[PDB]
């Protein structure tokens, strides 16, 4: 089934 | 003075949800608020040693509390992290942290009144599962209040979370709602689509992430931030800023909120509001740059913003700006010109002026200023002239179409304004006119004294002209009987048989057709 992200690609600084 | 084994301790901060609740920032506390629960904890003990020690601690069953580390990332948040309580459990404390130290680990319970009543820490299946937080927006207030989290399977659609939303927020079932994610600072997305599951709603799903919902309801456009979109953009470009008045004197000031984004009009209304006044009766001031105190006017239609205003302040020192309080309104202040000029009263004696026409103007409005002012004589006319005055000369008389922005006072005593003597007022045109007079003595260009207008009479004689020019002038027969008259045009002059004379009207006019050059004008030979 769907999942979950393992880490934050976006929007970094 | 560490000690032999400091070294191999680490500092763990535990923060309870209550800490949540009352924070009006981005993630879940701000950092210099929150109060922890702190632990120095072997930087080699284990997860499970942790847990149990942490639970006896802390008044709960183990198997009730629930560990989730807190993460700072690169995107700019601080979010709660998913940690496997058994699959990791064997792992050392410091190896967890990835060498965080201090490390933050936000700690699950249970109510524990509810706990009473039987409830227990919820399923949570780390792979199908997914625990978000829920804050709610209230544009009336403009605050944010922390609605606590929930448990739903990935695979949940938006709209099944929606009662729990209203529940949580003291809302009827059924009102409608405007979701958001709040991503980080300056960064609000709506949810456009509840149809759709979780992790298609949500940017990236990871346990932590933020809902912010609200009411969606027509009183929100009533309110100064309407959506959590606009309150977050707001509190990210907050700043604080002293206002003073200029007029008075080592005013220490107040202190408003304000946003970098906003413009002359937002400002203004702020300020205006913590006066109790028109924000349309101040007027502001740039800075000076490193100088302390008011720089140039702000004119009412600045194009920046607060930023551009407070770009010149350093690193870390107040933001002040100045302000000045208004009798008047500020587009009219603007345009406001002030012009100095001479009253002439019935006593014939002369007070300094300042009046205040539209620049746009006309001297009909000027002279009407000045009526508004001013006690005219006795009878008379109750109409108003103004002269032009260049050395003690009248160089010319002003119609009142002209524009005000015709005339350039290159000195204070330049122009004057008198009332009309009453056989001034409608002259006969055929056998009479007005003459200009001014008192010299050795030379035509030794001018003083106040020159006036006179009326002269065609046939008529001289010695009745002497008197009119007696009766007007203040003083006596004995060094009136100094005088000697002339007629004088350009450089020279001739002195007026004092009799037998009889006046010719234009001994007295230029040349026929010459009207721009100044005319021919009745002298007075006289000292001081």
């Amino acid at each position: 089934g769907p999942r979950k992200c393992a880490r934050k690609t976006r929007h970094a600084e | 003075p560490l000690g032999s084994e400091a070294h191999l301790y680490m500092q763990v901060q535990i923060v309870a949800e209550d800490q949540f609740c009352g924070h009006q920032g981005n993630d879940m506390y701000d950092e210099e608020k929150v109060k922890y629960t702190v632990f120095k904890v072997l930087k080699n003990s284990s997860l499970a040693e942790f847990v149990q020690s942490l639970s006896q601690t802390m008044g709960f069953p183990q198997d009730q509390i629930r560990l989730w580390p807190m993460q700072a990332r690169s995107n700019g948040t601080k979010r709660p992290a998913m940690l496997d309580n058994e699959a990791d459990g064997n792992k050392t404390m410091i190896e967890l942290s990835d060498n965080e130290n201090p490390w933050t680990i936000f700690l699950e319970t249970v109510d524990p009144e509810l706990a009473a009543s039987g409830a227990t820490l919820p399923k949570f299946d780390k792979d199908h599962d997914v625990m978000l937080f829920l804050k709610m927006y209230d544009p009336k207030t403009r605050s944010l209040n922390y609605c606590g989290h929930i448990y739903t399977p990935i695979s949940c659609k938006i709209r099944d979370l929606l009662p729990v939303m209203c529940d949580r927020a003291g809302f009827i079932q059924d009102t409608s709602l405007i979701l958001y994610e709040e991503v980080k600072p300056n960064l609000t997305e709506r949810i456009q689509d509840y149809d759709v599951s979780l992790d298609k709603a949500l940017d990236e799903l990871m346990d932590g992430d933020i809902i912010v919902f609200q009411k969606d309801d027509p009183e929100n456009d009533n309110s100064e931030l309407p959506t959590a979109k606009e309150y977050f953009r707001d509190l990210y470009h907050r700043v604080d800023v002293i206002f003073c008045d200029k007029t008075i004197p080592n005013d220490p000031g107040f202190v408003v909120t304000l946003s970098n984004r906003m413009n002359y009009f937002q400002v203004a209304k702020t300020v205006a509001q913590r006066l109790n006044t028109d924000p349309m009766l101040l007027q502001f001031f740039k800075s000076q740059g490193y100088r302390d105190g008011p720089g140039n006017p702000l004119r009412h239609n600045y194009e920046g913003t607060l930023r551009d205003l407070l770009q010149f302040f350093k690193p870390r020192q107040p933001k002040k700006l100045y302000y000045q309080q208004l009798k008047m309104k500020i587009t009219d202040f603007e345009n406001r010109r002030s012009f100095k000029c001479i009253w002439l009263n019935s006593q014939f004696r002369e007070e300094e002026i300042t009046l205040y026409p539209d620049k746009h103007g006309c001297v009909r409005d000027l002279l009407e200023e000045c009526k508004k002012a001013v006690e005219l004589g006795e009878k008379a006319s109750g109409k108003l002239r103004l002269l032009e005055i260049v050395s003690y000369k009248i160089i010319g008389v002003h119609q009142e179409d002209e524009l005000l922005e015709c005339l350039s006072p290159a000195t204070s005593r330049t122009f004057r304004i008198e009332e009309i003597p009453l056989d001034q007022v409608d002259i006969d045109k055929e056998n009479e006119m007005l003459v200009t007079v001014a008192h010299f003595h050795k030379e035509v260009f030794g001018t003083f004294g106040i020159p006036f207008l006179l009326r002269i009479h065609q046939g008529e004689h001289f010695r009745e002209v002497m008197k009119r020019i007696q009766s007007l002038l203040d003083i006596q027969e004995k060094e009136f009987e100094k005088f000697k008259f002339a007629i004088v045009m350009m450089g020279r002059h001739q002195y007026i048989n004092e009799d037998e004379y009889e006046v010719n009207l234009k001994d007295f006019e230029p040349q026929p057709g010459n009207m721009s050059h100044p005319r021919p004008w009745l002298g007075l030979d006289h000292f001081n």
